[PDB]
């Protein structure tokens, strides 16, 4: 008795839906009454399914309403763990076990890459007479992402930069310019550097 | 384990 996992490494990304597969033999008709499945990660309980019984009381509380053994996969020898809306807490080393006339286990290292590609723009006339604008980009990520303002011929301006608690990264730059000006907002992280920009036009009055 | 209104931890024990 073997179990074997067709991946041991997932790489997912942040609010995505995750499916983990953990195969064992079954031959033709599953003995419901002699099968325990435990998905374990790092101290935490996932799954403890006994001869078809669950109680999602003994669920981690971070896995509540997210996490699922498919009992669709379970009959055709595939203890497949369905996570879905992926946390950043998902991120570790998964342990699927197997009881079933024998027993075995695998370890599944699973993870979370949360860019800062959602970029949430808006653009405010704070005062029309002097042409002043009001420029706010806000994303979440992680790791930490710094904002660099540029103007359409590349030159950084300044503006001012909130980080509160994954990261939720706003800046707001506030400028005296005119119609179809065009603007950038980039999310800069490091180790190693990855870019995500906005492009903000400013719009009729 | 393996009483599944009880908590597990790793390997096969109590939790």
């Amino acid at each position: 008795f073997t179990v074997t996992v067709p991946k041991d490494l997932y790489v997912v990304e942040y609010g995505s839906n995750m499916t983990i597969e953990c195969k064992f033999p079954v031959e033709k008709q599953l003995d419901l009454a002699a099968l325990i499945v435990y998905w374990e990660m790092e101290d935490k309980n996932i799954i403890q399914f006994v001869h078809g019984e669950e109680d999602l009381k003994v669920q981690h509380s971070s896995y509540r309403q997210r996490a699922r053994l498919l009992k669709d996969q379970l009959s055709l020898g595939n203890a497949a763990l369905q996570i879905t809306d992926v946390k950043l807490q998902d991120a570790g080393v998964y342990r699927c076990m197997i009881s079933y006339g024998g027993a075995d286990y695998k370890r599944i290292t699973v993870k979370v890459n949360a860019p800062y590609n959602k970029i949430n723009q808006r653009i405010l006339v704070v005062d029309p007479v002097t042409s002043e604008h009001e420029l706010t980009c806000q994303a979440e990520g992680y790791p930490k992402a710094e904002v660099i303002w540029t103007s359409s011929d590349h030159q950084v301006l300044s503006g001012k930069t909130t980080t509160t608690n994954l990261f939720n990264v706003t800046s707001t730059l506030r400028i005296n310019t005119t119609t179809n000006e065009i603007f950038y907002c980039t999310f800069r992280r490091l180790d190693p550097e990855e870019n995500h920009t906005a492009e903000l036009v400013i719009p009729e009055l | 384990f393996a009483n599944p209104h009880l908590g597990w931890s790793w390997x096969x024990r109590x939790g």
